[PDB]
């Protein structure tokens, strides 16, 4: 079986599980997406932000 | 049926993310603003007077015979110098322990709870000695109440 | 008679994800103090707003301890002066507008809190205002106190030239030329009328990488349901 | 054409055996509109800031052309509101209307909406009881563990009541009566599937009648006595119920000797005041109200009313006393003669509901063989 | 819900008159006031005695409160 | 059980041939809730007094934890509101929905409610255009004879805008969206007796379908693009529409050179500005709106839509230009090049409606023999 | 109003399929884009020309405005 | 700022600029205002009359 079908019969079949899945993924997703944009935002504005001038003072 | 419903989940994933943040945005508005916090911890204060000054929208009430009182006799066993850091600088939150009023120095008026010069109870509907805040002395002419 | 449109200058923050060079905010604040704060009543700011942006707690708190502030009813029933603290807003120059008009040629300095967003073009205007003082043209005559600058409407302003090359000196020691001053100050003023610029872009960015990611999936979930009826053949089979 | 919904209010079937009690059920429709109507014009001049608020009240009471009235048609009007409730709520107990389970529960959420509204309505003008009355009631939620200090600080916008906490109410307060205005329509909708509930308790379907000529004018007559018994207060005794202190400006560094919120909490405030413990008295308070949701699971008699249950009559009006006691006992300070009464009366409140009113029907079923 | 399908009635007769053909307040004093009393006697016993006792606990509650503030012989 | 009313919103019959235009008809349900939701938390800190108001705005934009957002989700949100309207209103013209005579008239009273609401919503913060924008619009009613000076003084609480006139709006303004929230339910009720009105104009009763799976998600999709095209403004360009002057404090002794209210009046403001006379231009303004009530007495074609009327299409989108002109021409000052356009364009507005759109169907009936 | 008494249908047949048994976006590029054009050609003529003229009156309106501020030879 | 003769629209000339100076110009105690003292004190007139005359 593909990952998809293995994914279906484990999680996406029983609705009680299907809601348990989403908060789990969301709970971890919050931990990645913030780190991503905060770094990209840091990266694009390299040499401008407070944390980049946080050591001098 | 897996691929299609997978879309439905991953949608609902992002819905919660946008929802978890935006809701807490408002709820932080109901929280204390930035202006109030700057007046929260700081109180730069400077013998024989009932010094009561407003702080956090609450009062700030500021030894020869005080130590004579027996701690075991007190409703709440607690010594004076446990409460204070300097002996001759009493500090406490002026909250009558019973139901939240303003005691008067040289005393809970709404229930007549007798207090020491230090603020400890002697006669009380007041169960405890009055609340003492955490504080700090930068120098002997200034205080950091907080 | 005419207006004047400033150009579209570049900046360290004109981009749709370009934040402010906080260093450039730093030296700009020195300019407001040595120069502007004798006549510009910026009231809607305090030193505590400078923390986490250009200075630290102690370094900024040093500046409130510097200047004295009117505060407190004494138990004697009077008011006194104390060294400022963080919670106090900027020391206002003058108690009211009128004394500012009397201490000038009848004219009033506008505040700089929200001047940038309150003036068409904002920075480009303000930069090109200071850096547009020039000798008058032919045929023009102007009263005392006034001066010439095209960008200001009417081309007649009661603005004494406030900036000149090495009017002061900064801390790190950059070239204190009339331009580099004008950048760091105009960079500062945008922050005054926008303490949210740094965070505006963060949620400015987090939005797309959700919506750009969601909006197709929804656009599938739409098309997932409608596909029953996007694909439907009918008929008509009477006797 | 939507007028046909007012079959509900024009051609409705309703009984004929109906008292003037049920006028009280209708006056709130007038009080709710009358209060908003007044309060709206009232709030054209109020200010949601400390330094000007108390002045912004007196800006009305003095300078406005007939603005002085509107404070008192509103304020005492808010009290004639409750006087209808605590006859309207005690009704269904005495006539067995709580059986409409879908409706009685709505009759709670209206109340709690108000008892958190009217509270907000007392604190706006900073009457030196506003502040402490805001402090005493609001501080109780600090009794909770691990969240009490956080919520109360969160609703105090900081660490105690201040300019922000005013303005957080004036918007929470100028809004909810509309939420009551809506939920009230729900409170009638579940009714319209069954209609009213006679004093007897019997389905009077055989004797239902119209509503446009008969109960309309009766309601007007009911309304006319209301305005009368509201004009008397404002015209002849506005200082009666509202404590006098509420004209003093507010100062956190000076409490009055005696504190009480407005008179109508007092049946409930006293209950907390009886318990010397902090938390364990609170959950009696919230239970002193939500118990009304617990009643319909305690309807014992296979009858409905109390017109036909003389024993329960002896216990019902008894409860009215204990309330009229707890209404007053809380209104007086904390001293030994009264505390002995609160420890009893507050227990009597829970006791009459949860033991004896069931016990009557448990008996009265047996006196008559079912 | 409305008139027409509520419930059943059989063999009942109703006699009702205009208002115009009759006084509004007939025997208001004559028959009413005896009916007020009969109305009253059937409620008074199981309505007052709590409120009667209240008058006593509003009585003793203040008297016993007044004494406690007056000094003792000591 | 009252859930069964949501047969209206769950099991409703509606067509299948439906565009994404009608999402706009639904977003206002979101914008109306979204605006109140924001504005409520917003107004926990606003102050209805002059000296503190503009500060009380900046109290939010600076010090509050994420309070700065809520000003702009609200403000620019109030503009995405209209952008749905002036696609939603132009719709029924182009698809012939105004024939639902009981409904279109409701579609007016919502609008006038807003165009007297949003006005009140611009003046609260005293942006130096607030004041004069309040003065210019409000002064026009003085044009009336024998009552103009009396009403405007009456609404000016005196003789000109001042502290009182602020507070008379903040209560008139924090209330009406609920009146819109209610009347909106009426606006749907008269619909539910007939259902929607397809682009063709034909009774599609044969092809009506549910609503819970299909148009729900479509509305969400419609809503998702809204939030997107609302986050862009607040996040990336909040200064775009709102004139910059609104950050300046207000002073009656200094006007700006150029004055314009917010951009959305301008189709209507320009109409007044064209007429050099005072009064005779006003009644064009009010008629520039109430003309929408006059349309259903001018439906000539025995068809309904404009999908099947290519001539009227040429005249419909033409009207959109004249609006997009008058939207801009009012936004620019009073000088000779533009005044010549307003005298034309404003006349074109009345002209296209009252002469030529009927004239098309008068013809198109005849091209096809009825 | 609801399903059940709307109107009459006689002798019509409907063929409809699950979504799961079919791709969501079939021929999205192939058949759509020609359908975008045909959709476009049938509207463009009676949609633009007003907006085209607007571009000219936004054009001439500014140019003729700019000149009027420039001085005259006098 | 300057001083002028009062007019009708001006409220009563306040004695002291703030409460504290009133406490310092007395034995630490503060005169309460008399605007709403009558309705803010149990009994009002009878109190106030019998205060002075007691
Ligand atoms: C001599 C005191 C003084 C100094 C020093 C000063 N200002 Fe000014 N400022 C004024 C006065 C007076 C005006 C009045 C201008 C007017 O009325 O048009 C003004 C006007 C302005 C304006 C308003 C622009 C406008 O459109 O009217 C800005 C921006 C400004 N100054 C910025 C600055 C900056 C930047 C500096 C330092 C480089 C500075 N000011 C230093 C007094 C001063
Ligand atoms: C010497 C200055 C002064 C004079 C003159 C004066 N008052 Fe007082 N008033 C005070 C002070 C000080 C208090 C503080 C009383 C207290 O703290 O209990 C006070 C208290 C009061 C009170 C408050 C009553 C209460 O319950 O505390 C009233 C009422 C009052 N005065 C009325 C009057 C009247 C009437 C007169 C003229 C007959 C008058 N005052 C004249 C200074 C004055
Ligand atoms: C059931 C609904 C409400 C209750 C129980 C309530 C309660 C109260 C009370 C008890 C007061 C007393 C203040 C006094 O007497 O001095 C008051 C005042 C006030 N009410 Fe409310 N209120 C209600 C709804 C409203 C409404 C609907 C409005 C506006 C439409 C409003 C606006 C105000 C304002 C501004 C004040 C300050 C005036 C004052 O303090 O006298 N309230 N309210
Ligand atoms: C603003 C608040 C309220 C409004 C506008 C309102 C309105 C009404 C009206 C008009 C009636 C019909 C008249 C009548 O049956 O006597 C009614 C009945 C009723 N109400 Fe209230 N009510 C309110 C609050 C409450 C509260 C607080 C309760 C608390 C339990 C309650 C419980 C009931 C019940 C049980 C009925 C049953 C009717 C019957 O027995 O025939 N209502 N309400
Ligand atoms: C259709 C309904 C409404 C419209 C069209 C409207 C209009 C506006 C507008 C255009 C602003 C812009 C002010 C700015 O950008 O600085 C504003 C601000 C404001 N809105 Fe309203 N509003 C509406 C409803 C509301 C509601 C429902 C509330 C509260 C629940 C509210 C409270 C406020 C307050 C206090 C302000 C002052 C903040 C400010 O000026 O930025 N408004 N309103
Ligand atoms: C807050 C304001 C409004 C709300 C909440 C609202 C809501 C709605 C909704 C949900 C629909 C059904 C969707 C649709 O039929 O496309 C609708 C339809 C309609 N609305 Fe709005 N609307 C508002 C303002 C207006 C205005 C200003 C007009 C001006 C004429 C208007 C006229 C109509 C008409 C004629 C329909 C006919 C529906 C059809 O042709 O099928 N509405 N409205
Ligand atoms: C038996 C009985 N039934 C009903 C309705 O079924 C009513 C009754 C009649 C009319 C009603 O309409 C009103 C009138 C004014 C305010 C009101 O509040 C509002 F509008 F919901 F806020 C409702 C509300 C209730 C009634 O007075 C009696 Cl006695
Ligand atoms: C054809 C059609 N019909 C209807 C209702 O018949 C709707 C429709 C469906 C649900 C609606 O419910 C809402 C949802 C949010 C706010 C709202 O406003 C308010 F404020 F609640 F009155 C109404 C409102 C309208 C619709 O979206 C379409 Cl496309």
């Amino acid at each position: 079986p593909t990952l998809t079908a293995r994914l279906y019969s484990l999680l996406f079949r029983r609705t009680s599980t299907f809601a348990l899945t989403i908060v789990v993924g969301a709970l971890f997703f919050e931990r990645a997406f913030d780190q991503g944009a905060d770094a990209i935002y840091e990266h694009i504005n390299e040499g401008k932000l407070w944390k980049h001038i946080k050591h001098k003072y | 049926k897996g691929f299609s419903y997978l879309v439905t989940a991953t949608t609902t994933v992002g819905v919660a993310y946008a929802a978890k943040n935006v809701v807490s945005q408002f709820v932080s508005s109901m929280s204390a603003s930035a202006d109030v916090l700057a007046m929260s911890k700081i109180e730069i204060k400077l013998e024989g007077k009932n010094m009561a000054f407003k702080w956090r929208g609450k009062p700030l009430f500021v030894i020869d015979q005080e130590a004579a009182v027996e701690v075991s006799q007190l409703r709440d066993p607690q010594h004076d110098l446990e409460r204070v850091k300097k002996p001759e600088w009493v500090i406490l939150i002026g909250v009558c322990t019973h139901l939240g009023c303003v005691p008067i120095a040289n005393y809970c008026p709404c229930h007549g709870s007798h207090y020491d010069a230090s603020g400890r109870i002697r006669k009380g509907p007041a169960p405890l000695n009055l609340e003492v805040p955490s504080y700090e002395f930068t120098s002997d002419d200034m205080v950091i109440v907080g | 008679d005419l207006e004047l449109h400033p150009p579209s200058y570049p900046w360290s923050h004109r981009g749709l994800l370009s934040s402010l060079d906080h260093t450039s905010i730093r030296r700009g604040f020195q300019v407001y103090k040595q120069v502007c704060s004798s006549c510009h009543s910026m009231d809607y700011v305090a030193y505590r707003h400078l923390v986490g942006v250009c200075y630290t707690e102690d370094e900024a708190k040093a500046l409130a301890e510097e200047v004295e502030v009117q505060d407190g009813p004494n138990e004697d029933g009077e008011m006194f002066m104390r060294p400022g603290k963080l919670s106090d807003y900027f020391p206002k120059p003058y108690p009211n507008p009128e004394a500012a008009r009397a201490a000038n040629n009848g004219a009033l300095p506008p505040d700089l809190s929200y001047i940038v967003r309150a003036r068409h073009g904002g920075e480009d205007y303000v930069f090109s205002l200071l850096t547009g003082y020039c000798e008058p043209p032919t045929g023009v005559s102007l009263r005392e106190g006034l001066y010439f600058n095209p960008y200001f409407p009417g081309q007649a302003i009661g603005m004494a030239p406030p900036i000149y090359n090495e009017v002061l000196e900064f801390d790190d020691g950059t070239p204190a030329t009339m331009s580099q001053v004008a950048k760091d100050v105009c960079t500062f003023l945008r922050w005054a009328a926008e303490p949210e610029h740094d965070h505006r872009k963060r949620m400015g960015l987090k939005m797309l990488l959700m919506m750009g990611l969601l909006l197709p999936l929804v656009y599938a979930m739409k098309r997932h349901k409608w596909s029953v009826l996007k694909s439907r053949k009918l008929a008509y089979r009477p006797p | 054409l939507m007028k046909i919904v007012n079959n509900a209010f024009i051609d409705l079937p309703a009984p004929s055996n109906i008292s003037s009690w049920w006028n009280f059920g209708s006056l709130l429709g007038i009080c709710l509109i009358l209060q908003i109507l007044t309060g709206l014009f009232l709030a054209m001049h109020y200010t949601s800031d400390t330094t000007t608020a108390f002045s912004s009240v007196t800006h009305i009471c003095r300078d406005v052309n007939y603005g002085w009235i509107i404070r008192y048609m509103h304020a005492n009007g808010a009290s004639m509101f409750f006087i209808c409730l605590y006859m309207h709520v005690g009704r269904g107990l005495y006539y067995g209307s709580y059986t409409f389970l879908e409706t009685w529960n709505i009759g709670v959420i209206l109340l709690l909406t108000v008892m958190a509204t009217a509270f907000m309505g007392y604190v706006l003008p900073w009457g030196q009881m506003s502040f402490w009355g805001a402090t005493v009631i609001t501080n109780l939620l600090s009794a909770i563990p691990y969240i009490g200090t956080n919520l109360v600080e969160w609703i105090w916008g900081g660490f105690s009541v201040d300019k922000a906490t005013l303005t957080r109410f004036f918007a929470f307060h100028f809004i909810l009566p509309f939420i009551i205005m809506a939920i009230a329509m729900v409170h009638l909708l579940f009714l319209h599937e069954t209609g009213s509930n006679n004093p007897t308790g019997i389905s009077s379907d055989v004797d239902k009648i119209p509503f446009h000529p008969y109960y309309t004018i009766k309601d007007i007559l009911g309304a006319l006595l209301l305005i009368l018994a509201l004009m008397l207060l404002v015209l002849f005794a506005p200082d009666l119920l509202g404590d006098p202190d509420n004209y003093t400006p507010a100062n956190p560094l000076n409490t009055p000797p005696h504190i009480k919120p407005e008179w109508y909490f007092l049946f409930a405030y006293a209950i907390l005041r009886s318990i010397p413990n902090k938390l364990g008295g609170v959950l009696a308070l919230a239970f002193s109200i939500l118990i009304l949701a617990l009643i319909p699971l305690l309807h014992t008699s296979k009858q409905r009313s109390m017109m036909f249950r003389p024993l329960s009559q002896c216990l019902f009006w008894a409860l009215v006393a204990d309330l009229l006691t707890l209404t007053w006992i809380g209104g007086q300070p904390v001293e030994h003669p009264y505390i002995t009464i609160g420890q009893l009366a507050s227990v009597l409140y829970f006791l009459l509901i949860l033991v004896l009113m069931p016990t009557a029907g448990t008996i009265e079923n047996k006196l008559l063989k079912w | 819900r409305q008139f027409g399908h509520l419930t059943r009635v059989r063999h009942v007769i109703t006699y009702s008159l205009s208002p115009f053909e009759q006084r509004a307040f007939p025997h208001y004093f004559s028959k009413g006031i005896p009916n007020v009393l009969r109305r009253t006697r059937a409620c008074i016993l199981r309505v007052a005695p709590p409120f009667v006792a209240f008058y006593l606990v509003y009585t003793w509650g203040t008297q016993e409160f007044e004494k406690s503030k007056r000094k003792n012989p000591a």
